């Protein structure tokens, strides 16, 4: 944004007389476009811890960023260190740019095949740092779309949100966010089934608990963040999580739970519009 | 489909645009790009500013 | 409706986060404002006009997304963002943000050689309000920087890039004689005897403003030559506006100086100059009055 | 670039003017051959008025 | 400090149009078109 | 492999200038198959067929006995895949087993197939 | 720039007020001059209340401005004379 570039750069486009022409997600995976749904929203995550006193500290957490390959449930938790969380000037840039070019070296490190076409991005908040460094990675375009995934609740896991925050550096785990989802079900139906888990933990995480572990039989492993099921049993808890998701969309907007029809209920499951010193 | 072989092989548009002023543009795409009664003394003049900007 | 309710109660019930919000609502109208919607136009002045003082924190990102407009494919994307420029011009310099005033007037400099007639007039209708609200001595580039290269768009055949052209050379002849010299200013008034054959009266009209200005700024005399020589060489259906202009340079520079000359072409045997004689002097008469 | 074989034009020229100027001239062209009939002929028959 | 720069020494600015307006070659204008006085290098260099 | 394939073939005027830049740039002969496969699509994307695929079929027959081999191998591959191909994908696949058998280039001993 | 037909009324002004063009601001309702403006022009009928709301009192585009008579009209006090607003016949 320097002025005078602006000017040299007009000058040059009115001397070529060249314009500017120019000013879903959650199905799109089973649709031959690999989607990697790279969301820093959980990147500043940060505990909360209280004292003796009345004052309440913040504790500079281990954050998180997300990166969802939604054909095969693959959810990649980049940890940051718990220095690196806190304590850097501008934090929706710097860190935002850190946790970036943390992401383009993992990209880089990972295969082209491995690396999505596309890139499910959450709404445009902190988007600035992560198209400045985005150069590196310009295989997945990062945009938001109409279907999203509630990557707050991605870290939400037992054994994900445990290796996040026994991590005292970028850890950067991989897991998958229906391991039991996608040996059962199709590919925009595991990521249906993921994000309908990650959208109950984000509404309510007891009934989420209730509905997708109703009982010890569905354990998981270390690697995974959906509970691991059967075919039936997946199907039920999916099931079981979209009636507490729909219920307790229900009762935040006054509605019905069964007031939302087959495709309405699949698109709310899949993320679509219905201390200190 | 000449036309688009011919792009191919020139070692892509992204290896064109290194050649050309483009990046002095800054434009982030080239995919926006477009292109585009009287008297006087003498008119058969030649057309100096097309083949400047080709330049 | 929104446009309107600002009108009727104002903006200072509106806090700043809501404002932000209403701005990028209209903003993201503009953007998709796909038909010719100058009503949307209209209450976005309104608005802005009045949050006043309050859009100085808002100018740098409209004035980008403005300018990024004006890099289209399509005339009329960048012809609305220049009436956007026109209708904001005052509210930009209601905070007297001289620094962007003039660097979007650079800017805009170097859009004037746009190839749209309608694109150009929105441009010189931006260039008239901006002109109108910086102030005299600062405007980059100043006006003998401008006139010079405002010199061959009188030339252009469009009647509204004539119109607004003409417009903004009657505002500089008006305010700004002490740039520009009198070689150049006949020079104007050279192409202004051929435009004053354009098909509208308020375009000939304003003609005659500007030939009353420049007969106010560089004085009477070889305008009055250069008029005598035109108005018997005319001859056709014109030239009852340059009778008009001649009373208007006497009018507004002593007519007993023009009244000799006018007196002596009337001994010209010429058929029509006698004719414009008596019409200079009819018109003259009821523009002097007693 | 043909710099022998431009078309016609030299610097300090002025360009060609409104067909106006080229009608009056035209106009007065034609007052000059029809003077110079009426001074072939010698006629005192024609006269010119003190409106033209 | 010594400062000195071999700069291109040839204006080809168009004199007709500079100084009037108006080119008669137009479009086959060998020069630029353009009617500035703004000052040259090797005048700034004198300066 | 493809992009280089198909570059030279359509850069490439004759059979004779396409073989002498094909031995110019020396593949190695574990992609010979691959090299038949997209002669035979090269052939295949074409709306008539052109005899230049076919000369230069029997020109890599004549030079290197493994190319023909190849061929062979194809031949019979193609005679278990026709049902694959459209009406004039097989006419020109058709053309090039004519054109490698009344040329000679292939044996009809590998015939046996159909 | 007047014309032999195209009487407006003939009829007394009243509180009816006229309104004018922009194709044709600024000059005279009566000698289209451009003179000291004095006299609001006053059209005494219909020729406001109704369908000719907010028009032009002259040619017939969209009144955007306070018809004035000027004050060379005003010097014979031609003001008076009734309404301007033209009725077509
Ligand atoms: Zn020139
Ligand atoms: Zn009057
Ligand atoms: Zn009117
Ligand atoms: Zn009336």
């Amino acid at each position: 944004a320097n002025p005078a570039l602006y000017v040299l750069r007009e000058r040059i486009r009115k001397g070529l007389q060249l314009y500017s022409s120019e000013p879903q997600n959650y199905g799109e995976l089973f649709s031959n476009q690999i989607i990697w749904f790279v969301d820093d929203t959980n990147v500043y995550r940060v505990t909360i811890h209280k004292t003796f006193e009345g004052n309440l500290t913040t504790k500079p957490i281990n954050g998180a960023i997300f990166i969802f390959n939604p054909r095969t449930g693959q959810l990649f938790l980049k940890i940051i260190h718990t220095s690196v969380w806190a304590g850097q000037k501008r934090l929706g840039q710097l860190a935002k740019w850190k946790t970036a070019e943390e992401v383009a070296a993992l990209i880089r490190s990972l295969p082209v095949e491995e690396q999505p076409k596309q890139i499910i991005v959450t709404r445009k908040g902190m988007l600035d740092p992560l198209e400045v460094h985005l150069l590196d990675f310009p295989n997945i375009v990062i945009k938001g779309s109409e279907l999203q995934l509630p990557f707050q609740a991605c870290l939400k896991v037992e054994k994900f949100g445990d290796l996040i925050l026994k991590a005292t550096e970028p850890q950067m785990v991989l897991f998958n966010l229906y391991d039991d989802w996608l040996k059962t079900i199709s590919s925009y139906t595991a990521f249906s089934r993921l994000i309908l888990i990650l959208r109950a933990l984000h509404v309510n995480n007891d009934r989420a608990k209730v509905i997708l572990k109703p009982d010890k039989t569905t354990i998981t492993e270390p690697h995974h963040i959906w509970p691991t099921l059967t075919d039936e049993e997946w199907i039920k808890v999916e099931v079981q999580l979209k009636d507490l998701i729909l219920a307790d969309y229900g009762k935040k907007n006054n509605v019905n739970v069964a007031s939302l029809t087959q495709s309405e209920i699949r698109d709310i499951i899949l993320g679509m519009e219905i201390f200190s010193s | 489909n000449y036309r688009t072989d011919m792009i191919q092989a020139l070692g892509g548009v992204e290896g064109i645009l290194e050649h050309t002023l483009f990046k002095g543009t800054y434009f982030p795409t080239w995919e926006g790009l477009f292109w585009e009664k009287l008297t006087n003394a003498q008119r058969s003049g030649l057309n100096q500013i097309p083949n400047r900007r080709f330049t | 409706t929104i446009e309107k309710i600002m009108g009727n109660l104002g903006a200072a019930d509106i806090d700043h986060k809501l404002e932000e919000q209403l701005i990028d609502g209209i903003l993201y109208a503009f953007q998709e404002q796909t038909t010719e919607d100058s009503v949307m136009l209209n209450g976005f002045g309104t608005v802005v006009n009045a949050l006043g003082k309050r859009v100085k924190p808002y100018l740098p990102q409209i004035c980008g997304t403005v300018l990024w407009r004006l890099n289209n494919k399509s005339a009329k994307v960048r012809q609305q963002a220049a009436d956007l420029i026109s209708r904001t011009a005052v509210v930009m310099k209601t905070c007297q943000e001289e620094k962007l005033m003039g660097h979007l007037g650079v800017v805009l400099y170097e859009y004037l050689g746009e190839e749209y007639p309608e694109v150009l007039g929105s441009i010189l209708g931006a260039l008239k309000a901006i002109v109108n609200v910086i102030g005299m001595h600062k405007m980059t580039p100043p006006i003998k920087d401008l006139l010079p290269r405002l010199t061959p768009i009188l030339k252009n055949r469009h009647e509204k890039v004539q119109e607004n052209c003409i417009d903004l050379v009657g505002r500089i002849a008006d305010r700004g004689a002490e740039y520009v010299s009198a070689r150049e200013w006949m020079r104007i008034c050279f192409e202004l005897l051929e435009l004053l054959k354009a098909h509208k009266k308020a375009i000939r009209r304003a003609t005659v403003n500007t030939f009353g200005y420049i007969a106010k700024a560089i004085g009477p005399h070889d305008v009055l030559a250069t008029l005598l020589n035109n108005l018997k060489v005319q001859e056709r259906q014109n030239r009852v506006c340059t009778t008009v202009a001649i009373a208007i340079v006497a009018e507004t520079c002593s007519p007993f100086t023009v009244l000799p000359a006018l007196m002596n072409e009337y001994r010209v045997p010429e058929l029509n100059v006698q004719n414009g004689v008596l019409k200079s002097l009819s018109f003259l008469f009821e523009y002097i009055g007693e | 670039m043909d710099f022998q074989h431009r078309p016609g034009g030299k610097t300090g020229s002025g360009g060609v003017a409104s067909s106006s100027e080229s009608n009056r001239d035209r106009r007065e062209r034609l007052r000059q051959l029809a003077l110079e009939t009426i001074d072939i002929n010698k006629d005192p028959y024609f006269m010119k008025n003190h409106l033209g | 400090l010594r400062a000195t720069v071999r700069w291109d020494y040839q204006p080809d600015i168009c004199k007709d149009y500079k100084e009037t307006g108006f080119c008669g070659f137009g479009d086959s204008c060998k020069f630029l078109h353009d009617r500035s006085d703004y000052k040259h290098g090797w005048q700034i260099e004198r300066e | 492999f493809r992009r280089t394939i198909y570059l030279a073939i359509q850069s490439s005027l004759d059979f004779e200038e396409c073989a002498h830049k094909l031995l110019k740039m020396e593949f190695p002969e574990s992609q010979t198959k691959e090299l038949c496969n997209m002669i035979l699509d090269c052939c295949a994307q074409q709306r008539t067929y052109e005899k230049f695929f076919g000369l230069l079929a029997g020109r890599f027959c004549m030079l290197k006995k493994e190319y023909m081999e190849s061929f062979e191998g194809i031949f019979k591959e193609q005679y278990d895949t026709i049902h694959r191909l459209e009406t004039n994908k097989l006419r020109n696949v058709a053309k090039m087993f004519a054109h490698l058998l009344y040329t000679d280039s292939l044996p009809w001993s590998v015939l046996e197939c159909i | 720039k007047h014309h032999p037909d195209l009487i407006f009324c003939r009829k007394q002004a009243g509180v009816a007020i006229g309104r004018l063009c922009e194709k044709c601001d600024g000059k005279c309702v009566i000698c289209d001059s451009y003179v000291r403006p004095c006299t609001l022009v006053r059209i005494c009928d219909e020729c406001n209340y109704g369908s000719y709301q907010g028009r032009c009192v002259i040619c017939g585009g969209p009144g955007v401005s306070d018809a004035y008579y000027c004050k060379e009209c005003t010097i014979q006090e031609k003001d008076r004379d009734g309404c301007p607003k033209i009725v077509n016949l």
